[PDB]
């Protein structure tokens, strides 16, 4: 089963003696419907959905690096609502392994 | 195009006619018809009138109405 | 479960194996395209399925399941007198199917009926043994058990000495007491 | 080893210069495979057969070259010079100097992140080390806390059970006694009604 | 406070009814006259001919998108040169505000914490066990009482009397033997 | 690669009917102004006027084979675009397999849009979790929330175009010396003559520079009937 | 275009809507019933009249199984999702897709036009011959539907088994329940073909298989060998949902994930063998009795397996996260309603209790648990759930305490009584009862005319 990655005792070691573990607020923000304006007309409006979408969103840590929203299930990274053609490109399924080959590295 | 992005774009961005709705709503309203009018012919077929009236095929007291 | 292709996994001889699963695994596969990528993705189903190990309380299961399924069906054929597979009789008359009437009487008398129909009083509070005794001879007399049912029945006591009202409501009083009545026979 | 044998393309070739295998219907031609072996030798005889390329003389100076230059590649520049080099040889010579394509990672641009937020790498695996840490200590902890729980479920439900079993207890109490002291019960009662 | 006020401006109540004037007052089902609009109704809606009638897919106005060289238009990114190296800038999505209304201000704080996972592999494969085999004994009490009662009915008994009963539409016929 | 269909006629050679009819200015076309059809005959007429000249060929540099022939010398910028472009080839009907990315090497998902959805499934062994769906954006450094993997986009974009095979041709190989039409000729004489043609695409080539129809049995050649 | 479209999702909108419109029909159906069973007495059938009761039980139980809750379940999401949760784009046969949907549409416009030119009697959902047979064309009409049906069945299982194919990702366990659906139909779709076919020879072709010397009870056997895998293929996809939104709506990883997809797989396979718990009462075998009921009381050790598992993915969930979302509110309510209906289902199948509960109102109550509660409420979690990335709107039921509060309470009055009924006793497909009944039939009355009024409130 899992039970989240395993850690060793020096990787718990700080750098500092006043590190805590950083506060940054992971609630995006406040929603509603998305409230669309009068005078923008059909293409507008949809370029005013595509920019409403919570799975574009993300939180940047303080090394730069964001944690983005994230899904068990691919059903949530289609734009809201479905597009007619969703999968353009192929969804990558990342697999990782211990194998490697010398082609990759260079001395 | 962008109006082609989204399936049914019209009503997703909120611009479509009201018309589809209310025939939707009609066409629900039509299938629940067929089985009250149906009712109502079979019964006036069968006995003459559209609905019987309360436990009119029993024996019913002199003052019952 | 290894995590490196380089270590070999365990194999034994025979139609349901380790060896024996790679080879069937990807005939239909279209994913495994080359040997590092398929021993990949069959160590990954390997590990996900056969390595679970409430995985195996279903293999059971249906091992059980068919198990019974396949002896009730066959018993059938081979015991059962009202199933006709052979023509024999069949092109007879009633009373002139002598070996099918063979197998009525012993399939009317299972072990399993013997052993449990003596437990009714579990069930039946009055007269359980209303129908123990037949004089014809094609069953056994039945006895009444003398303790209850394993399991739920917590309502009886666990032995039948030790219900007070037991013995007064057996067929036997009861026909006692219609009788000095002249009510009935039974 | 793939299609029985059978390659996808292959070469025909015909001795007449103006026959057409669709718009004729003679009966005398016999066509000729790559290597020119007529079709009525079948292959496992052809197959047998030895068959070298032969180039013009006047390319030798030029595979000469090709050997020189790559020392390698040498061996079967040689054999093809002296018209050794068959169909498959000329296979190994070309799968052998098939190289793969090179990424460099060194050449993709990066994602934005400014100078201070690069020095903050170390702390944030830190804190995702933390993270992993309470995530794993917990799992035990509330394993334990509500799998005990589950037990006063069973406690209750039990309890609850338990009254209905005292209720059916009574129950077959009370049936014992109906046929034998209940004054509910009666014989020599119920008359036949009659037809109507 | 009130978010909704923040917002109230943008919202200003309509006047007609679903959004359309009688179309007698305006014709909102004709083709729109605005260049570069030939494709859209007089109130925005796509036009059955760009849909149905002259459906492109149907071979209407064929006009394929990709060039001579097998290429389409395709926007860069936005790459900026600093400190020796070649960054990309990624779009950020604009303030919520905008797309939704609210004022993004005074969010509850919800922090980062990862997945809840059940621990104790050894205590939960017990667990899992339970799961199949409680159930499982709960049958097996059951079988026993299913095989007596089952034996119960089909007992064979030594009857002195037979009624035999016959289901018509709609009633019932009893046959009995007549004493002698 | 494997989700590839059969390899067709066309995909070995293609036939003479397709070779342009206007030879001179075929020849005289830069390489950005021709397309699939022209530019592939302008390499095997030229390619093939080089190979066919067997006493110049020891003399002639690689560098100018490989241009004859147009082949395109391999350098790291055009290597490094070709490999990525396979690499996506690949990954359309492939497993997406491979170490486990950190900020010094990111996982690399090429994309030709600005967006791909990517899942994490942790690392390997117990250190592998359930798959965690995300949307991976241009310019962002990506960072699982369960593992700390990290991500990182890779686009093949290069001037409002995306990286293809004949544009990594346009951009980096350069034109040489225009070909020269009596090349063509003197090789056509050396391997064509009475009545043998052992050098088609130059007898096809030729005629047409001489018009169309004019050397031996050419009108018949081109003369059908549907 | 709206009828040539072959976009899946699209498609999916269309089963969804289609089984709301048929919906009403059905609910019109159900309504006139407990009217009906309001008292003793006719009170808006005649007596005259009382083979239209019977058409209503008959209409009621086939357009709710094969023409709302089928389509909702296993046409509606099913073709919504299911290539997005597969990496794939659109769904393998785009244009089987397209027909299939028409296929349905036409099958009910066939059934309600006969209600409006045929005779109208009934027979039951189940079409129990001899009484099938010697009926009018109606019964004809009824059986052309079904067979129409289930083509459109079949042609859909065909297409979601071809997704193991092009998956490009990891099977969920939702994808798993579609699947093993598709395999339950494609082994029980054609012998109930053979059946029906049978039943339409002896109606149209002088046949004589339902005739003395020939046994009726032979089609019991092979309509029910259909009969209860599709109460499982209704069943299994409710399922799937339930799986997806607890582990979404509480970010708890799916516990014991091969666990379920082997429970769902036992399922299927012990659904398939144990048809004849429905036929208790004809007088069956010995052996043959205790083997169907051996076998049926099995089928609770995977379904127990799933319950629990479920729970265990809502314990321990935030506290921060507000609960009183619609979808997470019924996908709770389906584990306590599914369990009522599935213990009352292991009482029943005990089959000497069954003598006394056989063709009555506990195994209406019973079915209508799972059913009209559990999968409809299913069928409910799931479209909420998916409210953003279909995109309707105009109703207020995302967050609606008043709608699931009313509606959990009022369908329990309606169907509580009926298991109470079941002892007293009042058989099934019946107009007029003993007035000692009426009480508890008026209770139930009272509940449905309730959830009705309920359904107006969400517009
Ligand atoms: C179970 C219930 C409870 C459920 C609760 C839970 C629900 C949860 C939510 C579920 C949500 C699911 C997902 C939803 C996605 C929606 C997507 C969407 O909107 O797609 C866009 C889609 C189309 O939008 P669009 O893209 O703009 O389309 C443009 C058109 O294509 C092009 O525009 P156009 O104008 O050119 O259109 C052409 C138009 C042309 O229009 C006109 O010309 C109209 C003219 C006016 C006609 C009006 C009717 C007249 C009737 C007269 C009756 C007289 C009776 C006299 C009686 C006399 C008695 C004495 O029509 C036609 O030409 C053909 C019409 C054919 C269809 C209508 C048929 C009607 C019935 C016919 C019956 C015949 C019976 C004969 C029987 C005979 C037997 C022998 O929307 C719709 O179609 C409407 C959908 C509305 C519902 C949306 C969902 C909302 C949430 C649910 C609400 C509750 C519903 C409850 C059920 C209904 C109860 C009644
Ligand atoms: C004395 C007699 C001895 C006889 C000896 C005979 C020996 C025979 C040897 C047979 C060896 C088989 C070798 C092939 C293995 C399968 C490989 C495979 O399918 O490759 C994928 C392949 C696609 O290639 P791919 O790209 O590699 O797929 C990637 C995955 O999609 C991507 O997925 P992923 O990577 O996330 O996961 C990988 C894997 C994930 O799944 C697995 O790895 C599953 C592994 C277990 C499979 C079962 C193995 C057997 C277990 C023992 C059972 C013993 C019973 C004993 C009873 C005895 C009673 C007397 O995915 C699949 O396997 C997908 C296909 C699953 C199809 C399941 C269909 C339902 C069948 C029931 C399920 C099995 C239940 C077993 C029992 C459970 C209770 C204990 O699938 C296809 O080509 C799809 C074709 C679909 C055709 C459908 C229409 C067929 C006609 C239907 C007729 C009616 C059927 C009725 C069925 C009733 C069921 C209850
Ligand atoms: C060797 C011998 C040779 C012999 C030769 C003999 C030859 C004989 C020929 C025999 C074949 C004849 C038929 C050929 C068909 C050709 C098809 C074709 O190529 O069409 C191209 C043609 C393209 O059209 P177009 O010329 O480009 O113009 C289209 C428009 O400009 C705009 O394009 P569009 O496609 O968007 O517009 C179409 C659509 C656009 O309008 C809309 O969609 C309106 C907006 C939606 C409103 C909401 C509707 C409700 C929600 C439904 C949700 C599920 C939808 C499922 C998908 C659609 C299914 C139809 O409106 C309609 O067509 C009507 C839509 C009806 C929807 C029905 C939904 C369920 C209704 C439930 C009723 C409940 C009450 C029960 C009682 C009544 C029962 C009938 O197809 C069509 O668009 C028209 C199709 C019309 C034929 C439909 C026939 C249906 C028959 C039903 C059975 C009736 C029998 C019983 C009667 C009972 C009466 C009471
Ligand atoms: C979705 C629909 C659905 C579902 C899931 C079920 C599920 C079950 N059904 Fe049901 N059934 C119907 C629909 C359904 N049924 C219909 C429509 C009829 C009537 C048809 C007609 O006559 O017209 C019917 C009829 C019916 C009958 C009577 C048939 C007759 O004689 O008329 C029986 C008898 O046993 C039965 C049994 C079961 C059982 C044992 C399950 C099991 O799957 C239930 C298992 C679930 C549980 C037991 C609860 C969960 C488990 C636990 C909480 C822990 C373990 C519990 C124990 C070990 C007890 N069903
Ligand atoms: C899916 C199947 C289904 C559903 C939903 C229902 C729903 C209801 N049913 Fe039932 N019913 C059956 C299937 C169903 N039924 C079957 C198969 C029989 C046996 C037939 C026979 O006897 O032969 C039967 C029999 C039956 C009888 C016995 C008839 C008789 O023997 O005389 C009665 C009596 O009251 C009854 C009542 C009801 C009521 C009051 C409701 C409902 O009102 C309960 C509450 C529901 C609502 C208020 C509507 C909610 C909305 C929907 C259900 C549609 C949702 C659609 C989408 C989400 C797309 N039903
Ligand atoms: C002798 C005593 C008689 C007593 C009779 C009592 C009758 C009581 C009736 C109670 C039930 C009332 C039901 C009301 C249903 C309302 C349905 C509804 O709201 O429809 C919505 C729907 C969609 O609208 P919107 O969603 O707002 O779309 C705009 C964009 N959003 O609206 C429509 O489609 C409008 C038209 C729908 C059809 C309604 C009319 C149908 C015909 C009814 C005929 C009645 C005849 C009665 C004869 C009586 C003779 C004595
Ligand atoms: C259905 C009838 C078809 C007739 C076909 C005629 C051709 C015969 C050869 C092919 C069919 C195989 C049967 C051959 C039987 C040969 C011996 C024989 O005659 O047996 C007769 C005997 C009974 O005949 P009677 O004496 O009249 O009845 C006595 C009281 N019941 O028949 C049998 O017992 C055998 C019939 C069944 C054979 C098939 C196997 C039975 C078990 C099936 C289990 C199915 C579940 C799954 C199994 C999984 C296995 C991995
Ligand atoms: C006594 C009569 C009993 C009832 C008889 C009813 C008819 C027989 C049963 C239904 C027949 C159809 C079965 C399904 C066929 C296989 C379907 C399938 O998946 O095939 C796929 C393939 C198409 O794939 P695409 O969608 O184009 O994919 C494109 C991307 N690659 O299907 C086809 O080509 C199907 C072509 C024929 C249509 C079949 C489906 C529609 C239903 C036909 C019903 C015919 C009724 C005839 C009744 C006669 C009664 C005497
Ligand atoms: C090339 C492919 C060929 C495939 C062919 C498949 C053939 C089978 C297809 C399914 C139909 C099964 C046959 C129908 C069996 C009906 C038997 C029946 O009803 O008999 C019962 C008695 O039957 C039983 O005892 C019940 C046994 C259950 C039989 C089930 C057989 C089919 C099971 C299919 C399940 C799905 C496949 C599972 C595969 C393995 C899963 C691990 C009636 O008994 P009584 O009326 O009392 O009469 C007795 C004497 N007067
Ligand atoms: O059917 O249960
Ligand atoms: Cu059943
Ligand atoms: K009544
Ligand atoms: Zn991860």
């Amino acid at each position: 089963i899992y039970e989240g990655q395993t850690v060793q005792e020096s990787e718990l070691i700080p750098q500092e003696d006043d590190w805590v573990i950083e506060e940054t607020n992971f609630c995006l923000g406040r929603n509603c419907y998305v409230r669309f304006r009068e005078e923008d007309d059909l293409a507008r409006r949809a370029l005013h959905q595509m920019d409403s979408q919570l799975n574009k969103m993300h939180t940047r840590l303080r090394d730069g690096t964001v944690i983005p929203y994230m899904s068990f299930h691919p059903d949530e990274m289609v734009d809201r609502p479905a597009p007619i053609h969703t999968f353009s490109e192929k969804p990558l399924l990342k697999w990782t392994w211990d194998e490697t080959y010398e082609e990759a590295y260079d001395d | 195009n962008l109006e082609d992005h989204f399936d049914l774009a019209e009503y997703m961005m909120k611009m479509h006619n009201p018309m589809s709705e209310y025939l939707y709503w009609i066409a629900g309203f039509v299938s629940g018809l067929h089985g009250i009018l149906p009712l109502l012919h079979s019964n006036y077929y069968f006995s003459g009138m559209f609905l019987p009236r309360d436990n009119d095929n029993t024996q019913l007291c002199d003052d019952s109405w | 479960p290894p995590t490196r292709l380089s270590t070999p996994l365990y194999s034994e001889g025979g139609a349901f194996t380790v060896n024996w699963w790679r080879n069937r695994y990807g005939l239909y596969s279209r994913r495994q395209t080359d040997p590092m990528l398929a021993e990949f993705l069959f160590r990954q189903q390997v590990k996900e399925w056969f390595y679970d190990v409430p995985s195996y309380n279903y293999a059971a299961l249906v091992g059980l399941a068919l198990g019974i399924l396949v002896a009730v069906i066959w018993r059938h054929f081979l015991f059962n007198p009202d199933v006709y597979v052979r023509r024999q009789e069949l092109r007879k008359m009633w009373p002139d199917r002598h070996r099918q009437f063979a197998y009525a009487v012993p399939y009317l008398n299972p072990q399993l009926k013997n052993l449990l129909l003596p437990y009714k009083n579990s069930f039946i509070d009055n007269e359980p043994d209303y129908a123990d005794y037949n004089p014809v001879g094609l069953r056994p007399q039945r006895v009444m058990a003398i303790r209850r049912i394993p399991g739920f029945f917590w309502a009886i006591p666990q032995y039948f000495f030790e219900d007070p009202l037991y013995t007064s409501c057996s067929t036997k009083n009861m026909q006692t007491i219609y009788k000095k009545l002249g009510y009935s026979e039974l | 080893a793939y299609n029985g044998g059978y390659p996808f393309h292959y070469v025909v070739q015909y001795d007449d210069p103006n026959y057409d295998c669709e718009a004729d219907f003679e009966f005398e031609e016999i066509p000729r495979d790559e290597f020119g072996v007529p079709a009525h030798i079948p292959p496992e005889l052809s197959t047998q057969i030895r068959h070298t390329y032969y180039v013009p003389p006047q390319y030798y100076p030029f595979l000469k070259k090709l050997g020189e230059d790559t020392p390698e590649l040498k061996p079967y520049t040689d054999k093809l010079i002296m018209g050794d080099m068959t169909y498959d040889d000329y296979e190994e010579m070309f799968y052998k100097f098939a190289k793969p394509l090179k990424i460099y990672r060194s050449r993709l641009p990066l994602p934005y992140r400014t100078d201070e937020e690069i020095s903050q790498e170390k702390y944030v695996n830190w804190c995702g080390r933390w993270y992993s840490y309470r995530q794993r200590l917990q799992g035990d902890y509330y394993s334990r806390h509500y799998f005990r729980d589950w037990l006063i479920g069973v406690m209750l439900g039990m309890y609850l059970g338990n009254l209905c079993v005292q209720q059916h207890r009574q129950y077959r109490v009370d049936m014992k006694l109906f046929y034998l002291e209940a004054p509910e019960h009666k014989i020599n009662w119920v008359k036949p009604r009659g037809d109507l | 406070k009130s978010y909704y006020d923040d917002f109230k401006d943008r919202l200003k109540p309509g006047k007609y009814t679903q959004g359309r004037c009688p179309q007698s007052e305006g014709d909102y089902r004709q083709e729109s006259k605005t260049i570069g609009r030939e494709h859209l109704n007089d109130d925005g809606t796509r036009s059955k001919r760009y849909t149905v009638k002259e459906a492109d897919a149907l071979g209407y106005h064929y006009h394929p998108p990709i060039d001579k060289k097998g290429q389409v238009y395709v926007k860069g990114p936005n790459t900026v040169i600093e400190r020796g190296q070649t960054w990309i800038k990624g779009y950020e999505l604009p303030s919520m505000e905008y797309t939704y209304g609210p004022k993004q201000e005074d969010i509850p704080f919800y922090p980062r914490v990862k997945l809840n996972v059940w621990g104790n592999y050894n205590l939960v494969m017990k667990v899992e066990f339970l799961f199949f085999y409680l159930p499982t004994i709960i049958v097996f009490g059951i079988c026993i009482p299913v095989y007596t009662i089952n034996f119960a009915q089909e007992e064979v008994i030594y009857t002195t009397m037979t009624v035999k009963v016959t289901g018509r539409q709609w009633y019932w016929v009893y046959e009995v033997e007549s004493p002698t | 690669y494997r989700h590839w269909h059969r390899m067709s006629e066309d995909d070995w050679a293609l036939p003479l009917d397709s070779m342009p009819e206007d030879v001179k200015t075929l020849m005289a076309t830069p390489q950005t102004e021709r397309g699939f059809v022209e530019d592939y005959w302008y390499n095997r007429i030229r390619g093939e006027a080089t190979l066919l000249d067997p006493e110049a060929l020891p003399s002639k540099s690689y560098i100018a084979l490989a241009r004859d022939m147009g082949l395109q010398i391999v350098d790291e910028p055009s290597s490094h675009m070709m490999g990525l472009i396979e690499l996506y080839e690949y990954l359309r009907g492939a497993s997406f397999v491979g170490p486990f990315g950190t900020i010094e090497n990111p996982v690399l998902v090429p994309a030709v849009g600005q967006e791909r959805v990517v899942a994490c499934t942790g690392g390997v062994g117990d250190e592998e979790h359930f798959t965690l769906w995300f949307r991976c954006r241009e310019g962002f450094m990506y960072r699982c929330g369960e593992c700390d993997q990290i991500f990182m986009l890779v686009r093949l974009y290069y001037e409002d175009r995306y990286w293809t095979q004949t544009l990594v041709r346009d951009t980096f190989m350069s034109d040489g010396d225009m070909f020269d039409l009596k090349t063509l000729e003197r090789v056509h004489k050396m391997w064509n003559k009475d009545e043998m043609v052992r050098w088609e695409v130059g007898y096809w080539a030729q005629d047409y520079v001489l018009g169309k129809g004019v050397l031996p049995g050419m009108v018949e050649e081109h003369t059908r009937v549907n | 275009f709206y009828i040539l479209v072959n976009n899946n999702k699209r498609i999916g909108i269309y089963y969804i809507k289609l089984s709301i419109i048929i919906g009403i029909l059905g609910i019109v159906l159900s309504y006139i019933i407990r009217v009906e069973l309001y008292n003793s007495g006719n009170r808006i059938i005649k007596y005259d009249n009382v083979n239209y009761y019977n058409m209503v039980i008959t209409l009621h139980g086939l357009l709710m199984i094969f023409y709302i809750i089928m389509p909702g379940l296993y046409g509606g999401i099913p073709l919504y999702i299911l290539p997005i949760l597969s990496v794939i784009t659109d769904i393998v046969l785009p244009r089987i897709n397209n027909i299939s949907i028409i296929i349905v549409l036409i099958s009910y416009i066939v059934v309600i036009n006969s209600i409006v030119i045929e005779y109208n009697i009934g027979t039951g959902w189940t079409l129990y011959p001899p009484l099938s047979i010697i009926g009018t064309v109606i019964v004809n009409m009824i059986l052309y539907g079904l067979i129409i049906i289930g083509i459109s069945s079949i042609i859909s299982a065909i297409n979601f088994m071809n997704i193991l194919i092009v998956i490009d990702g990891i099977i969920y366990v939702y994808i798993w329940s579609i699947i093993i659906t598709s395999v339950l139909l494609i082994i029980s779709l054609p012998i109930l073909n053979g059946i029906l076919l049978m039943i339409l020879s002896d109606i149209y072709f002088n046949s004589i298989y339902f005739i003395l010397n020939g046994d009726v009870v032979l089609y019991q056997h092979l309509f029910w060998y259909f009969g209860h895998p599709e109460v499982y293929i209704l069943i299994l996809p409710a399922f799937g949902i339930i799986s997806i939104i607890l582990s979404v709506l509480n970010n708890k990883i799916i516990f014991g994930m091969k666990s379920m997809i082997l429970a769902i797989i036992m399922i299927s396979i012990l659904g398939s063998i144990v048809w004849a718990h429905h036929i208790y009462t004809v007088g069956l075998e010995l052996d043959t009795k205790i083997y169907f009921n051996n076998l049926t009381l099995i089928i609770s050790i995977p379904t127990g397996n799933k319950i629990y598992n479920w729970i265990i993915l809502y314990i321990g969930s935030y506290n921060i996260l507000y609960n009183g979302y619609q979808s997470l509110i019924f996908s709770i309510m389906f584990i306590i309603i599914f369990i009522i209906g599935g213990i009352t289902g292991i009482i029943i199948s005990i089959d000497i209790i069954d003598i006394g509960l056989h063709d009555t109102y506990y195994i209406v109550s019973h079915f209508h648990y799972i059913l009209s509660i559990g999968a409809v409420i299913s069928l409910l979690a799931g479209i909420l759930l998916l409210k953003d990335i279909i995109g309707y709107y105009n109703v207020i039921i995302k967050i609606n305490k008043y709608f699931g509060l009313l509606l959990f309470i009022n369908i329990n009055i309606i169907f509580t009584p009926q298991f109470i009924i079941g002892f007293n006793v009042m058989p099934r497909r019946i107009l007029e009862y003993s007035d000692n009944i009426i009480v508890w039939n008026l209770i139930s009355s009272i509940g449905s005319i309730s959830t009705i009024l309920i359904l107006l409130s969400i517009f």
